[PDB]
RNA sequence: GUGAACAGCCUCUAGUUGAUAGAAUAAUGUAGAUAAGGGAAGUCGGCAAAAUAGAUCCGUAACUUCGGGAUAAGGAUUGGC
RNA sequence: UAUCUGGUUGAUCCUGCCAGUAGUCAUAUGCUUGUCUCAAAGAUUAAGCCAUGCAUGUCUAAGUAUAAGCAAUUUAUACAGUGAAACUGCGAAUGGCUCAUUAAAUCAGUUAUCGUUUAUUUGAUAGUUCACAUGGUAUAACUGUGGUAAUUCUAGAGCUAAUACAUGCUUAAAAUCUCGACCCUUUGGAAGAGAUGUAUUUAUUAGAUAAAAAAUCAAUGUCUUCGGACUCUUUGAUGAUUCAUAAUAACUUUUCGAAUCGCAUGGCCUUGUGCUGGCGAUGGUUCAUUCAAAUUUCUGCCCUAUCAACUUUCGAUGGUAGGAUAGUGGCCUACCAUGGUUUCAACGGGUAACGGGGAAUAAGGGUUCGAUUCCGGAGAGGGAGCCUGAGAAACGGCUACCA
RNA sequence: GGACUUUUACUUUGAAAAAAUUAGAGUGUUCAAAGCAGGCGUAUUGCUCGAAUAUAUUAGCAUGGAAUAAUAGAAUAGGACG
RNA sequence: GCCCGUCGCUAGUACCGAUUGAAUGGCUUAGUGAGGCCUCAGGAUCUGCCAGAGCGGA
């Protein structure tokens, strides 16, 4: 039962340390490394099963794979990506073209749809507004408060003239 | 010890970030930096006059002196700028109600301000740790003398 | 791994001390970087408390400062002739603090004959203006002048490269230049 | 040890909290904040033991989860928050006010204030500062950092903010005849005058204090809080006001006068 | 010349190239070599044989007539440029 | 709460021990055992070994939901209720247990950080960056096809998100610097062009005060009442600094400066889906604060000389330089010096030794104990090594060895 | 703030000192070991005393003391004051 | 009367003692040396700035 990890280049069964992002290894902690068993990536009378992906197709359809077909799972979800799925540009509004799945509970058949991520509202503008609003905002009440300053000290430095004539 | 060459190690010995330039002609060459250790103790005027380097002179070097501050009479100055003093001291045993004589051996730096000799009692200010043994450094000098003079020649 | 403790070592007595405890992160010390000349190539050490650090090794080229001129430009580092901890990072042309380089002189040389005109060694109209305004000051010193002709000037590295990633410093001047200069054929 | 320490076993629990040796394992242990894990009161011990209004920690959440509770204006809804000394802690239901403050006997008091005196403290300068920019900042016992200040205010002051923004609105200068108010030490709790300070370079300047009853003692000037004016504090004082009657003048005082 | 050396190995001067000869390359011998794994089981007996080996630096027990035992034992090192 | 009695002689008074007597927050054992309240307990031997179960998980109006999940009705043709799984985040460094080690170690009281790191909490702090109606993919869950006797083992294929991954726009006024096309001869003056947030590395300048006045040399500031003249604008903290802070020249696989989410939705016209705006969430650099950490000053241990010299192969003591670390320091490395401890007991040996709070015994003085409810330290069979992270040399994490 | 000061032992006082333990005030857990509670009316809409105190020592810091006991000084004056 | 030493019976304890004795625990020269980490490399395949080409990233 043990996998093939490519890059070996072994017939053999060797054990390696194995990480984060990388296959027959799924870390169970953060950082932790596990010493695994890794079957050899060069093909050999002793594997039960292989792997294989058709990069072209032949004069003899095949019952279970050319002849039959598949949906996909998922429709696009991100904006720009049913944008670029579709190829809309960004005019196009894609809000009806997300994609819609049927499902029936007791006759009473229903619909629902993503929500697309990243999608520009005007929600999203009130806060973008708000952003460029506070910093400016704050801006410069912190400079009016450095004129509080600057005219609290001089004026204190015209008390300590005007002490002189005291002197 | 020290007390010459100023330029014996294969490094160019000088005071960080403390520069003479040498387009504006200077009569006194060394420009050199100094301050008061503080705690009411002089920074002692052969630290200005002199023309040494160490960074371990609580007065011209980057060493400051705090804590505890110490009193105690040199028994070894076999080290060159490092010292160690015999502070002896009584130890109270209460079964007995008596002391017992004891003592600790603090080695010390001794910056080269000071001409610091066997039996001198000395004043030691604490600082960083230095070397491995030495967490202090010497600060003021009590003796100077200690029955040198009383040594005299026939007539 | 390396440790910087002082529970291993000796008593100041020297007396043996015992195993206590073991090892602690904290205790941690690390390689040397050991950086050295030609194409940059910089690994970065996350140290305690997040913290990067930055390895230096193999690092061509450096920000030196002009220490009487007030100025600074990066140049190149050509070699190393002088070290005072071990001679050996001289042979091998290793980078380290207080190390004594060479540069490059060429963004002093075109930097210095700008602001000046001299012309080391060897028209505009507000330009002979400032430059006029200018000399005076022209006079430098023999000794980093006559560098110039060579083409290399002597610098120091004033920094930690494999601390910041960095190699930087300020050429050689007046009295530690006069000094390098005495062990530097004092050796060569 | 590999961390920092997240419990407390309720006996190095700090006994200004007046809490039951039985009844529980641990103290609940303060949060990090404006005050030290010494000296502090979490709510918890006030919206329970002192004010009897919370009966579990189950309440005292249930009750902090209403937003009721809130301390200088600001809601406060974590149940170890670390309050403290001038700490104004204002239920909204109720309508009541508490300045948080010493009695004699060392603990802090539960004292009712105005509506109106609930809207200032007093903070004691722990360093004076010139921030980036050029900015000199003032930071305050409870950890308020406050910017633009007076430059005559210097270290071991004293100064009254506003609460709903955090301006300084008046300074007290830290000088010989000022009410003070004493935070640490035995003497803690004890209240106001400062007859001298003995210098001591090289740290902890000596506090001579004389009351009101012409009775007369010494603190560090770590201790030493200025509260105003020779007679006149800036805030409200609780009962006694800080006296520290002898433990037979307490008990010719309880041996008398309250109940028979 | 190598080297501690008048050792051994190679050389210059000189002096020999003298000792029956040819052709084969069985056994058995004389003289010299090496043997997997085991390691004295062989044998009266380790007979024979093997292993050791120089220098520089480290390290060295009983015991002793204090002179010794001692190269004790046990280690590391070694070229070229 | 200051007590004795019995035992050597034929008898005697002594020495001196045995024995008697008393208590024990001291264990064990034996007989016997009705009640209330309180409640120590596999420490001592063996930090010996371990079957099984359980002991660390976690979601708010508020980072990601198209569950082919349930459920609504009830407004939502993008989403919206509730919500397994999975991604993202945080926690897992606390707790709990034990006393093996450990005798200048730990620890205790007392210091130090002008010798350092710190998630978090708390308080401050951001107009400066070159599609902005908001830029790119690459993946878990899932789906399906699989291998193995075997585990929280995973392979190949097809999807799809973000406060994950990786990029990348933006904003006022003014000012000081450099360069500088021209004309200009005079003490000469100039349009216009760039640079200037923060963080990083370096170097240089400021960061004054110790009581008062003068000539000269180079550069070069601000006023002419045209010869000359001229500042009482800066002055922060500490016992003390090269400190806080500031400025100049550059440097950088440029750190950061919101491409985020919940509620509400209200103005304002010159009517463009124009330009604005509320209550707060999560973030973000720096500084402080707090929660901590790591070193650290003085002084303090049991028995032992049938342990008297110890330390420096191969760091012992010190210097210089660098490397290293969060940082100081023989912490390590090069050259250099010959140093450091001890009869005031070093060094060595032992400890059926963790140290302190405390415990028993009640003239005082002492003697004896403390594994153990609190603090500190160590360790998770023995050793080392390390990933993750603010934090571990972690063990209910990993890797290796030995068992 | 400047400029200097022979250094010690001792004894006074103080500041800084974890809880629990202990000594001990208060409180009638029905007594009691304990615990730090509780105690009062107008017991249908509240009032209110508490949670004291002392011990902590050797060393460290601060301070009054100048006896007892050490310590240094002027003699080949290289002495003191100006 | 008391009383001593060899000799002799019985029991117990310790000592010396060939076995170049044995065991436990701890340091250690030398030899060999897993492992993770640093570093010099490498580059199964996979991207960067439909014949094809330069030099940086995974
Ligand atoms: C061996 N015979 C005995 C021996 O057994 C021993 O005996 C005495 C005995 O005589 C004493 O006791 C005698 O004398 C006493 C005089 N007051 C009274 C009691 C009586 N039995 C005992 N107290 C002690 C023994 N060790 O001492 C004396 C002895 C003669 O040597
Ligand atoms: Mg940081
Ligand atoms: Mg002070
Ligand atoms: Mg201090
Ligand atoms: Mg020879
Ligand atoms: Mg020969
Ligand atoms: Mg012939
Ligand atoms: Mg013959
Ligand atoms: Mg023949
Ligand atoms: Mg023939
Ligand atoms: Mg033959
Ligand atoms: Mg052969
Ligand atoms: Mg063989
Ligand atoms: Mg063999
Ligand atoms: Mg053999
Ligand atoms: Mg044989
Ligand atoms: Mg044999
Ligand atoms: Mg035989
Ligand atoms: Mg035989
Ligand atoms: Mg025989
Ligand atoms: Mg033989
Ligand atoms: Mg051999
Ligand atoms: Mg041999
Ligand atoms: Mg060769
Ligand atoms: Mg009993
Ligand atoms: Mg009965
Ligand atoms: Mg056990
Ligand atoms: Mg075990
Ligand atoms: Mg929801
Ligand atoms: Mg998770
Ligand atoms: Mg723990
Ligand atoms: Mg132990
Ligand atoms: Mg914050
Ligand atoms: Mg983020
Ligand atoms: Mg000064
Ligand atoms: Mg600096
Ligand atoms: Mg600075
Ligand atoms: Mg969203
Ligand atoms: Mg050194
Ligand atoms: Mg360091
Ligand atoms: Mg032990
Ligand atoms: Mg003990
Ligand atoms: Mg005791
Ligand atoms: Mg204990
Ligand atoms: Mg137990
Ligand atoms: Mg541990
Ligand atoms: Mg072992
Ligand atoms: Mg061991
Ligand atoms: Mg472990
Ligand atoms: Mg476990
Ligand atoms: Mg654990
Ligand atoms: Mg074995
Ligand atoms: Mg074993
Ligand atoms: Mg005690
Ligand atoms: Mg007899
Ligand atoms: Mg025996
Ligand atoms: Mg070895």
């Amino acid at each position: 039962g043990f996998p093939m990890k490519q890059g070996v280049l072994l017939p053999t069964r060797i054990k390696l340390l194995l990480t984060k992002n990388v296959s027959c290894y799924r870390p169970r902690r953060d950082g932790e490394r596990k010493r695994k068993s890794v079957r050899g990536a060069i093909v050999g009378p002793d594997l039960a099963v292989l792997a294989l992906v058709i990069v072209k197709k032949g004069e003899q359809e095949l019952e279970g794979l050319t002849d039959t077909t598949v949906p996909k799972r998922l429709g696009p979800k991100r904006a720009n990506n049913i944008r670029k799925f579709f190829g809309l540009s960004k005019e196009d509004d894609v809000r009806d073209f997300v994609i819609r799945r049927e499902v029936t509970k007791g006759e009473k058949t229903y619909t629902k749809a993503p929500k697309i991520q990243r999608l520009v509202t005007p929600q999203r503008l009130q806060r973008k507004r708000h952003q460029r609003a506070l910093k400016v905002r704050n801006a410069q009440a912190q400079r009016e408060a450095a004129a509080e300053y600057a005219q609290l000290l001089a004026k204190r430095l015209s008390e300590r003239k005007a002490e002189k004539a005291e002197i | 010890s020290t007390e010459l060459t100023v330029q014996s190690e294969r490094a160019f010995q000088k005071q960080p970030h403390i520069f003479n330039n040498p387009k504006v002609k200077t009569s006194k060459r060394t420009k050199r930096w100094y301050k008061n250790a503080g705690l009411g103790f002089k920074t002692p005027k052969t630290a200005i006059e002199g023309s040494y380097i160490d960074k371990k002179c609580p007065f011209t070097g980057l060493v400051s002196i705090r804590g505890k501050i110490l009193t105690g009479t040199v028994v070894s100055t076999k080290m060159h700028r490092t010292i160690v003093i015999r502070r002896a001291y009584l130890h109270y045993i209460p079964k007995y109600n008596r002391y017992e004589k004891r003592h600790k051996n603090v080695p010390v730096h001794v910056s080269p301000a000071f001409r610091v000799q066997v039996g001198d009692i000395v004043t030691v200010g604490q600082c960083r740790p230095i070397s491995k043994t030495v967490r202090f450094n010497v600060v003021k000098v009590s003796a100077a003398a200690g029955k040198a003079n009383k040594q005299f020649a026939k007539f | 791994g390396i440790s910087r403790d002082s529970r291993h070592k000796r008593s100041a007595t020297g007396a043996k001390r015992a195993q206590f405890r073991k090892k602690r992160k904290f205790e941690l010390g690390r390689q040397p970087a050991n950086t050295k000349i030609g194409a940059k190539r910089i690994h970065s050490v996350r140290t305690r408390g997040g913290n990067k650090k930055y390895r230096a090794l193999r690092i061509e080229t450096g920000n030196f400062s002009w220490a009487s001129e007030g100025i600074s430009k990066k140049t190149r580092i050509a070699g190393v002739v002088y070290h005072p901890s071990n001679n050996e990072l001289v042979r091998t042309n290793t980078l380290t603090k207080a190390a004594i380089v060479q540069i490059d002189a060429t963004p002093f040389r075109q930097w210095f004959e700008a602001h000046y005109g001299q012309t080391l060694g060897k028209k505009s109209k507000n330009a002979e203006r400032k430059w006029a305004a200018r000399a005076a000051s022209a006079k430098i010193e023999s000794s980093v002048e006559s560098q110039f002709s060579a083409g290399r000037l002597y610098a120091c590295i004033s920094s930690r490269p494999g601390q910041s990633g960095r190699c930087d410093g300020y050429i050689l001047e007046g009295e530690e230049l006069a000094f390098y200069l005495r062990r530097l054929t004092a050796k060569k | 040890a590999r961390g920092p320490k997240k419990h407390l076993k309720r006996l190095a629990a700090p006994h200004h909290w007046l809490l039951d040796k039985l009844s529980g394992c641990y103290a609940p242990r303060p949060s990090a904040g404006p005050h030290k894990l010494r000296e502090s009161l979490p709510l918890i011990v006030f919206l329970r033991n002192r004010l009897k209004y919370a009966l579990n920690g189950r309440e005292v959440k249930a009750i902090l989860m209403q937003r009721h509770v809130k301390v200088d204006g600001k809601v406060r809804t974590d149940t170890t928050y670390p309050a403290g000394f001038m700490d104004v802690i204002t239920l909204d239901a109720t309508n009541e006010n508490f300045r948080l403050v010493y009695d004699v006997k060392g603990r802090f008091a539960v004292h009712r204030i105005t509506d109106e005196e609930a809207s200032y403290k007093l903070g004691k300068v722990k360093k004076v500062q010139l921030g980036k920019k050029g900015v000199p900042y003032v930071v305050t016992h409870d950890g308020r950092t406050i910017r633009y200040p007076d430059p005559n205010i210097k270290v071991n002051d004293t100064v009254k903010i506003d609460l709903a923004s955090g301006k300084i609105t008046d300074f007290i200068k830290f000088d010989a005849g000022k009410l003070v108010y004493v935070t640490g030490g035995r003497n803690l709790g004890r209240i106001g005058t400062i007859v001298h300070k003995e210098r001591h370079d090289g740290g902890f300047d000596l506090v001579h204090i004389k009351d009101s009853l012409d009775n007369t003692f010494v603190t560090r000037l770590n201790n030493v809080f200025v509260i105003g004016e020779q007679g006149k504090p800036y805030i409200s004082l609780p009962k006694g006001k800080g006296i520290k009657l002898s433990i037979a003048e307490e008990r010719d005082r309880r041996r008398a006068q309250q109940g028979l």
